[PDB]
């Protein structure tokens, strides 16, 4: 349906999206820490051999610089795609973030913009990471109007959803699942195409409960609503949410009226986490369709730690668990 | 002999630390004396007198704009203001010495570059008082201005975080093959912040061709400058980065305009970063002049007297006082408008909470202050 | 019961809890940006003259350099109370706050600490603020284990949660609400005396509907209790939240297992906004109480605007309409 | 004759920018050549032959556990190293110099500071395993030491945030009178961020007692530093903030010992930073030689042999095999031990937290890694 395809991993479908953006966007630039050989995670292997130095070039190591700096590329109209790189170290450019990039076009009535920007980093444990390379930080910006926030599940999904980031009219933060970077590859169309942002994908129907997740977490509820078909002879419509912010409330809430539970599961910490405003909002939606509490399966209040990282995430098993729970209720 | 990859540099055999130079730092250039007199010919510009004339006018007219505003600030007729009290001069200095095109970013205290680009008095109004013809739709702070046909990017309170924008503007532009510079203003206070390192830094790693344009005025709110830094001021710093920097007296137009036009034909050609500092005293921080130094000039060269300076003040403040009454009797926008340009397309979700306020004023608009709001 | 009292406005209660700190901590220091002279909101009025220059003092105007540097302070075991000017201009220091001062006991094993800094900073609407002098951040820091988040109502609350910050052996961000700090005094006690954080306080009991907020809003949800009652016959109880994290869930709990309603409000826009964190919860534990769906009334996810200001606010109008509907659902 | 308030300088006439000197820059401190031969007599500190042996073994005995755990690494037997290669002069050379009691903060690394202050084999090797020895509890990466007893503080990754933190406990040791001084390690690349600027510029107008020690190794991972800065590296940047600055070889332990030392003796008695720039290479980033340069010297005092270098060879490996063989065997600690130490008191809610944690490894543990964990 997309034309010829090739067999890609998650690093792989980025690149390719991203040489897309190089071919057919001549103002576009790729700039970040240690970019210019290929990345630390490989993403931009080849791309300033292939497009030049000017377009794909290293940064001084200051993040709060490299946001500020894309920003600026951005408000002369040009695409900007920053990299940062861990999540964890998008910190310094917080501020950056959510008072100048989420505010440029509101507080000038839009005489000026930054809609071109899209700032990418690796997200997500990664088995041994600790506690500065398995952040996931999308809730911390959810709460900011004016940025969107783009979660992929799979390669053929990260570069669908990256050239939409890239291609919208409004700053976006695309976060790449660092764990499944050279994880079991899928095929991916070669030529560019887009995913629609702000909207949620239903990937297997059901009518007993609906679970939601977003980047690796995905394939966890895939194998919870599995244990449960087997276990409970339970029917679990799985949904991949993949843009955080703005999220679909629409297919969420059809989908809860439809089984009347939810289950929403993140690797982020429970409170605070966007669970919490999935789950009060499909209560406000979806009250009277209720058959038990929504239930919030997330990583414990604590930094992410190195040695008891297999007890911290909210693994099959605990997902499993709560599910089990919320069916006996 | 040294082969370390980090720097470039000869062997030494005994210990010495590098000092500081700040007892004698580096000098302040200056043009003309206090008596408006040319104190090295060859320096003179010579600009000529439609443009010194304009220099002045524009300065004078801020200035009387500003004593105008801030009463009405005094009064509550506006929620807040902020005069550019001793900084007329480096504003329009620096501007006369910019192509028109040349994209400004700022940190709060340049309205004077507005003025010198014909900004309307109607829009410096309208944005204080966030009316109808305020593009910007009343969204910011009052003395938050922004032009795109001026090219004079919307200014932000957040300090120095224009500092690293301006920076990627100015790379942007290079890449375009522009022939453009972009300078970026910001006080000695806010060169404290970390993107100033940030800005300073990228725009010399990274060859932009951009001018940084410290205001230093001795003060930031109340803090001195003792306890802003302990080096030569900020004029010292630019050589750690690689940039090549002067220090100016803020109060002679002539030496801000000489610096600054050196600085952008420079910046421009060779793609880099050029920092100039200028040294001022903030007479004023919110609610030996420039002008009276470029006075005592015109009245040399014959260009000026009382007569005319009379005729001005009188023409000046109808002019303030013309947008003034037109600005206060504008209606506010609609507060529709509180929910566009958030995103370029607003969401069906935030669709929704604009909706649910319609509905709200619908049965309790009564109790809101709907007189001179828009719809 | 606390001894002499004298009439004080808000920002005279923080100088109040300053006095007392410095006079009987003598390793304690305050500092920031305009501090010495008594701050742009008068709140250290006396105490350089009093304590001496080495005690309270300015900084250069870096919050990124000002929290790292009292991190350090505290690192020490001395006393660090920082200021931050406007807590919109907070984010600077948000990846010392996030990644640093809440992860330095746990990722040390306890071996160093900063619980003795408190950050304090105003907080909240002002009127005409516009967008970087009203904002109200504590959802942003709600998601990050290892800090504590603070919020008045009043001068004595003000005072008391204060000496609890700043004696508590966690890193604690107090914010005051700056529309109360010139607005109606009341009696504060002349010496030190504590508020327990992590307790909420109920200030109004009621039988129908239970009412939550912090900071001003708390006034907000008073005055809806009492159109409630007289338009409705309507019995609401009021509740100050007061500490944002780790919060109260007990308390609130314990109301709407009586009342079985619940409506949260704050000034802070919606999406991301600290009531979706109390909703789910409720909503967890309180589940077969809920009569009617919790109702968040905060507000809209905008930048916060200047001329729009009044239509903005979760105000009481938008508060009573919000509960009018509630009780009628 | 100028009068502003923000700098001390004189008047100048003529338009001259200030140019960076980066071609030859601030040179380069040594005291001993590549064959180990002191260069200027007046210079040599003449340390007593057990320190400078004191320095060897250290220097060696970390390049052997480096070695072994880098193999260990390579294997999947720890999830992560780090070596030092290159860096064992700076590191050992500075902690020589510094009191026991002064505090250090560090950057990632500086193992060799923790090596010369004797910190136990076991105890590098268990936070590398997360064992129950760790004093960490396993709960950082690998290769993120600290060390109360030996005023070492915890490493952290994210770069830089501990240089204004440094500055604060140097501000704290001030007022307390502690007669003692902070040092805080970076790399040139840790020096391009904000909090850099930050730490720079507070210790200087705070006048705190510390010393900045910046490795230049010519690379922050792949990145030159042709693409990090354009001024003369990191020690040309410190007069700018008032800083006392140097530049030392750092392949040259008694360059590196004799900057530190009169560093340390200015901070504490003056009240004011010191940096140092210590230019290296990197000879590894993560998973003319310091070294060789102090076995040169040692076999010129008659201090050191073949003999002894193959008789300690032999001891620091077995000395090394000990450690590891008893960090392996070592349990982890007790999973309960994740939710300890987030706050002081663990909140109510956390503690709920915890016992559901208890309660899914009493139903589900058998899919749990349970074998060789505490209890
Ligand atoms: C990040 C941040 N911190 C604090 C402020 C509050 N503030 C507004 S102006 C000012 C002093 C600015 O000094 P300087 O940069 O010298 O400019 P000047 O007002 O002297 O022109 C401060 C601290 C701010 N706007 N942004
Ligand atoms: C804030 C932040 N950004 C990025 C990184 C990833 N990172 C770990 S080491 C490094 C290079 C550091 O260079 P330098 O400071 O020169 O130290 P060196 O490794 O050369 O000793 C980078 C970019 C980090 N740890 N923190
Ligand atoms: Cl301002
Ligand atoms: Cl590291
Ligand atoms: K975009
Ligand atoms: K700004
Ligand atoms: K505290
Ligand atoms: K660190
Ligand atoms: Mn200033
Ligand atoms: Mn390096």
């Amino acid at each position: 349906e997309y034309g010829q395809t090739q067999k890609m991993n998650l690093f792989q479908s980025v690149t390719s999206a991203l040489d897309n953006s190089l071919a057919k966007d001549p103002t576009a630039v790729i700039f970040g820490e240690d970019v210019a050989f290929g990345g630390v995670f490989r993403c931009t292997v080849g791309l300033r051999d292939k497009y030049g130095k000017d377009r794909v070039f290293n940064t001084p190591l200051c993040e709060q610089g490299i946001v500020g700096f894309g920003i600026g590329i951005a408000v002369t109209g040009a695409t900007a795609i920053a990299e940062i790189q861990f999540a964890d170290y998008i910190f310094p450019a917080f501020d950056q973030i959510v008072n100048e990039a989420a505010k440029y076009r509101y507080r000038s009535g839009d005489l000026f913009n930054c809609g071109s920007l899209t700032i990418r980093s690796p997200w997500g444990c990664v088995g041994h990471g600790a506690l500065y390379h398995s952040q996931s930080p999308e809730a911390f910006f959810a709460h900011c109007p004016g940025i969107k926030v783009v979660i992929p599940r799979s390669p053929f999904q990260a570069k669908g959803l990256l050239l939409s980031c890239i291609e919208d009219k409004n700053p976006c933060i695309f976060f790449e699942p660092k764990i499944l970077y050279r994880a079991a590859a899928e095929e991916v169309p070669i030529e560019p195409y887009n995913i629609p942002l702000s909207q949620a994908e239903v990937i297997q129907e059901g009518s007993d409960v609906t679970l939601v997740a977003w980047g690796t977490q995905v394939h966890v509820i895939r194998e919870v609503a599995s244990m449960a078909k087997e276990k409970l002879g339970v029917s679990c419509e799985v949904i991949d949410l993949r843009t955080i912010i703005p999220w679909d409330v629409d297919t969420i809430c059809k989908s809860v009226i439809k089984t009347g539970r939810l289950l929403i599961s993140h690797e982020a910490p429970l409170t605070g986490g966007f669970a919490s405003e999935i789950s009060s909002t499909v209560q406000e939606e979806c009250f009277l369709n209720l058959e038990a509490p929504i239930s919030r399966v997330c990583g414990y209040d604590t930094p992410f730690p190195h040695i008891f990282e297999p007890f911290y995430i909210p693994d099959k098993w605990k997902c499993y668990d709560a599910l089990r729970k919320m069916i006996n209720y | 002999k040294p082969q370390f990859p980090g720097a470039s540099a000869e062997f030494i055999d005994k210990l010495e630390f590098i000092q500081p130079n700040v007892i004698s730092g580096i000098p302040i250039y200056r043009v003309m004396d206090r008596q408006g007199q040319i104190i090295n010919p060859s320096e003179d510009p010579h600009l000529p007198k439609e443009k010194v004339l304009k220099l002045y006018k524009s300065m004078t007219l801020l200035n009387t704009m500003d004593r105008i505003l801030y009463e009405s600030q005094r009064q509550g007729r506006i929620s807040f203001y902020m005069t550019n009290y001793g900084e007329e001069g480096t504003h329009v200095g620096s501007a006369a010495a910019l192509d028109n095109t040349d994209l400004v970013f700022g940190a709060a205290r340049e309205a004077g570059v507005l003025m010198y680009r014909d900004y309307p008095l109607e829009l410096f109004m309208a944005q204080c008082y966030g009316n109808i013809s305020d593009l910007g739709k009343g969204r910011q702070m009052p003395v938050h201005y922004g032009c795109k046909e001026r090219h004079f990017v919307t200014i932000s309170s957040p300090l120095a975080t224009q500092i690293p924008q301006a920076v990627g503007a100015a790379y942007a532009a290079k890449r375009a093959n522009a022939n453009r510079v972009v300078i970026c203003y910001f006080g000695e206070g806010a060169a404290s912040e970390g993107d100033a390192h940030a800005g300073f830094n990228f725009a010399a790693t990274l060859e932009c061709p951009i001018i940084f344009f410290c205001r230093n005025n001795g003060y930031a709110i109340s803090t001195p400058t003792s306890e802003q830094y302990r080096g030569d001021g900020i004029a010292a710093r630019g050589p750690g980065y690689g940039i090549m920097s002067i220090r100016v007296d803020g109060n002679d137009v002539f030496a801000v305009y000489n610096a600054t036009k050196e600085a952008r034909r420079r910046a421009v050609a060779e793609n880099q970063p050029f920092l100039i500092e200028a040294m001022t005293y903030r007479i004023g921080h919110s609610t030996d002049h420039p002008i009276s130094r470029l006075r005592h000039y015109l009245l040399s060269q014959g260009w000026w007297d009382e007569e005319q300076e009379k005729a001005w003040r009188k023409q000046s403040r109808r002019k303030v006082m013309e947008a003034f009454e037109q600005a206060e009797r504008k209606p506010k926008p609609n507060p529709n408008l509180l929910f566009s340009d958030v995103y370029q397309e607003m969401p069906a979700q935030l669709r929704k909470q604009q909706e649910s306020l319609a509905r709200h004023l619908q049965t309790y608009g009564e109790h809101y202050p709907l007189d001179h709001f828009d719809k």
